[PDB]
């Protein structure tokens, strides 16, 4: 598939390396999430937010984030928005283990 | 009630001479009453639709309508004799419906009718065509869509060489003659798929 | 829509995708492919449960 | 004082007459009206429709598949390409009716195998409205575009401008006849329908008023078709578009 | 909004990208209904439209109705008849729809008042999909319209591609 991306990428009017690597990176190489959680947090990112349809990441990285003392709010979602435009309400990030 | 001349003509009549055959106004069968807005503004009168795109345009004593069907045009030819003063229908020679329906058979096979179309030997046309069988999976991709317990079959369904073949087949109609009569002419607009 | 079908098979007969050409023809409104319902009556025999 | 005649001059310099009737068939406004005895043969009718008149083929005559298989055939043969002819078919006669129209469609499959039939007259009887529309939008489906109806008295007449009130759209020929007409018999005057009627029928914009029955000598239609008729009655001008 | 207030203060906070099967329909409706992105979202799929006409034969082939997500909200909307569920997970109009979500919402919470190029996220986190995301987020604005294209390209790919190995969904097992 990733030589197909490229065929219709240079046929159409835009790039092929970009249209090749993004293909590689969505069809064929495995990702890996926990890493990529801890390279987060190693950045030093004390909250994180979810810019993701529906609140499947919410609920996928909070086991990931259980003991980190990293704050979670979800995004594009009316009680994230809630929670994050609220003076008075925001969610409660449990103490560092 | 509004224009005159071959375009009036062409638009009030609700039949016309297909090839020896009285069929309803083309024009008619698009969108019959007075949904043809006109334009007089360098007295070459002229009629379009609008949800279609057909057009109405005159070549002096001549009317032909033009219809956009899929990216081309096809253009049919009204012929005018004296009979349509009083009561004659449109008469639309039997050549004007071969350039149509030679267009017709060139969207609904190839790229264009000249020479295009494979080449008819004595009796037979031939083509000789690529063949992968993961095309096979895409077909069924687009044509198995039945409910949950069911799956296609492991063996490839017999309805997958019949893709590769068709432009032989539309250029064997083409070519078709009865005893003495040619049917892709008089009707390929009116061709079905019987067994 | 039938342009699907159209483009995966190879006949592009206007009368099952075009709305003009299907007015032509006498149709009210374009019809599926025939061989559509052939391929799809082949698949329902020929399904695994 | 609208509906009087104009006079048209045609392109080869020929003058004919302008009735409402005229404009929606392309056709002189003098009909040749179906007859059980004479016009069944296709002589009479093609002739008539290659001069460019309303002609009506018979059929009573037409009572099999067979002659009436031939009769279109030669019709065919005997009409030089362009013209068109009609056709009168009998509602209340239930073989003839069945055969031709409602149980064997033998005009709607004559019509959709290419014949020149641009027309059908529903005669002795008007339908009810339910299937007198499903009639008026099966013709059409097929390309006849030409449904006539033929009342007799001014019931059936009312009748029929139910009908065409029913389908503001399509327009409708009416062939009134009186009762001096040949054949079978009505008791009716048509003066008297004429009066009874005329104000309902101008009423509606899609019904086009036919009349015959007693028109004899051509000076009889030229006064019935100008209005003039109902000056004997102390009426005002009351021009009709055709005369069978 | 004391987060944001704090976040725009300063507050290293990062932004992570949804993946696949997330349902992205109705957030995309709700997020449109409240905020009014309409305008800019249908320029954005009219310009990826234009960009990929030379491609629309092959493209059409896996995506039976043909991926108009603005018709689809706004049906959704005036509560009319939506495409079936499996119309909609269908990878050819799942991969381009998600993106089209992120990017409202992206949008929507920069006109809320969170801008994400003044205080830029310390780490760009992104899931199984999301790359692509992170791809048009790690640039300005002014990538989106070509990474929806290609998004577009590679959902269709992908989808013909599963359908070509036995990598689809035969029946309820995905």
């Amino acid at each position: 598939g990733i030589d197909i991306v490229a065929g219709w990428a240079e046929k159409a009017g835009l790039d092929v390396a970009l249209a090749r690597e993004l293909a590689d990176a969505i069809l064929i190489r495995k990702v890996d999430w926990v890493d990529e959680i801890t390279r987060v947090h190693a950045a030093g990112a004390r909250w994180i937010l979810d810019l993701g349809p529906g609140d499947i990441l919410t609920r996928l990285t909070a086991p990931v984030i259980r003991g980190l003392g990293i704050g979670i709010v979800p995004a594009a979602t009316r009680g994230g928005q809630r929670n994050l435009f609220t003076v008075g309400a925001t969610p409660e990030v449990a103490r560092a283990w | 009630a509004d224009v005159a001349g071959p375009l009036a003509v062409v638009l009030d009549a609700p039949d016309v001479r297909w090839a020896g055959r009285t069929v309803t106004n083309p024009v008619h069968r698009i969108a019959d009453p007075a949904e043809w807005q006109v334009h007089d503004g360098p007295e070459n009168p002229r009629a379009t639709h609008s949800s279609t795109g057909a057009r109405l345009q005159t070549h002096g004593d001549d009317v032909a309508l033009s219809v956009p069907v899929s990216g081309t045009w096809v253009d049919i030819r009204f012929t005018l004799p004296a009979n349509t003063v009083d009561g004659g229908t449109p008469v639309i020679a039997t050549e004007d419906a071969t350039s149509a329906m030679r267009t017709v058979l060139a969207i609904a096979a190839g790229v264009d009718s000249p020479e295009f179309l494979p080449a008819v030997a004595n009796g037979t046309a031939t083509l000789t065509v690529d063949w992968h069988p993961e095309r096979v999976a895409d077909h069924t991709g687009v044509t198995a869509t039945f409910g949950e317990p069911l799956a296609p079959s492991l063996t490839n369904v017999p309805d997958a060489l019949v893709g590769p073949c068709w432009p032989a087949v539309f250029a064997a109609i083409g070519s078709a003659v009865t005893d003495t009569g040619e049917p892709v002419v008089e009707g390929l607009l009116s061709l079905v798929h019987l067994d | 829509d039938m342009r699907p079908f159209a483009v995966v098979s190879g006949d592009h007969n206007p009368i099952h995708t075009d709305r003009a050409a299907a007015l032509l023809a006498g149709l009210e409104s374009p019809i599926v492919h025939g061989m559509w319902l052939s391929a799809a009556a082949q698949h329902a025999v020929t399904a695994t449960d | 004082s609208s509906y009087a005649p104009t006079v048209v001059r045609l392109p080869d310099g020929r003058v004919k007459l302008s009735t409402k009737f005229t404009r929606l068939t392309g056709r002189s406004p003098i009909l040749l009206a179906g007859m059980t005895p004479t016009t069944v043969d296709a002589k009479i009718v093609a002739a008539a429709a290659n001069a460019g008149h309303w002609a009506e083929l018979a059929g009573g005559g037409q009572v099999t598949e067979e002659i009436f298989g031939n009769r279109i055939e030669q019709m065919a043969g005997l009409l030089e390409p362009g013209r068109t002819y009609q056709f009168n078919a009998l509602f209340l006669d239930p073989y003839l009716w069945k055969l031709q129209v409602g149980g064997k469609r033998l005009v709607q499959k004559a019509r959709q195998s290419g014949a020149a039939i641009d027309g059908v007259v529903i005669s002795a009887g008007i339908p009810d409205l339910d299937e007198a529309v499903e009639l008026i939008d099966e013709l059409g489906d097929i390309g006849i575009s030409h449904v006539v109806f033929k009342p007799g008295t001014i019931e059936q007449i009312r009748s029929v401008i139910r009908i065409a009130t029913e389908v503001p759209t399509k327009p409708v020929i009416m062939h009134v006849e009186g009762g001096r007409a040949g054949g079978h018999h009505s008791w009716e005057d048509l003066d008297d329908l004429l009066l009874a009627t005329y104000s309902e029928l101008r009423s509606r914009a899609n019904i086009t008023v036919c009349v015959g029955g007693g028109i004899g000598t051509p000076r009889r239609a030229a006064e019935y078709l100008s209005g003039r008729w109902a000056q004997a009655y102390g009426f005002p001008l009351m021009p009709i578009d055709g005369i069978l | 909004h004391a987060l944001v207030d704090r976040l725009m203060a300063g507050e290293p906070y990062a932004v992570a990208f949804g993946g696949q099967g997330s349902a992205w329909l109705e957030t995309l409706e709700e997020l449109v209904s409240a905020t009014g992105i309409e305008t800019e979202l249908a320029t954005l799929v009219g310009e990826a439209e234009l960009l990929l006409d030379p491609v629309t034969d092959e493209l059409i082939v896996v995506r039976p109705i043909g991926f108009e997500p603005l018709q689809w909200v706004r049906a959704l909307a005036a509560e009319d008849p939506v495409p079936s569920d499996k119309h909609l997970t269908s990878a050819a109009v799942s991969v381009p729809g998600v993106l089209l979500t992120q990017i409202a919402a992206t949008r929507a919470l920069a006109r809320q008042g969170m801008d994400l190029v003044a205080t830029p996220p310390v780490a760009m986190a992104g899931h199984s999909q999301g790359v692509l995301a992170v791809e048009a987020l790690k640039a300005g604005g002014a990538r989106d319209v070509e990474l929806f294209a290609l998004a577009q390209l590679i959902g269709a790919a992908g989808t013909l591609v599963a359908r070509r190995r036995g990598i689809s969904v035969l029946g309820d097992r995905p």
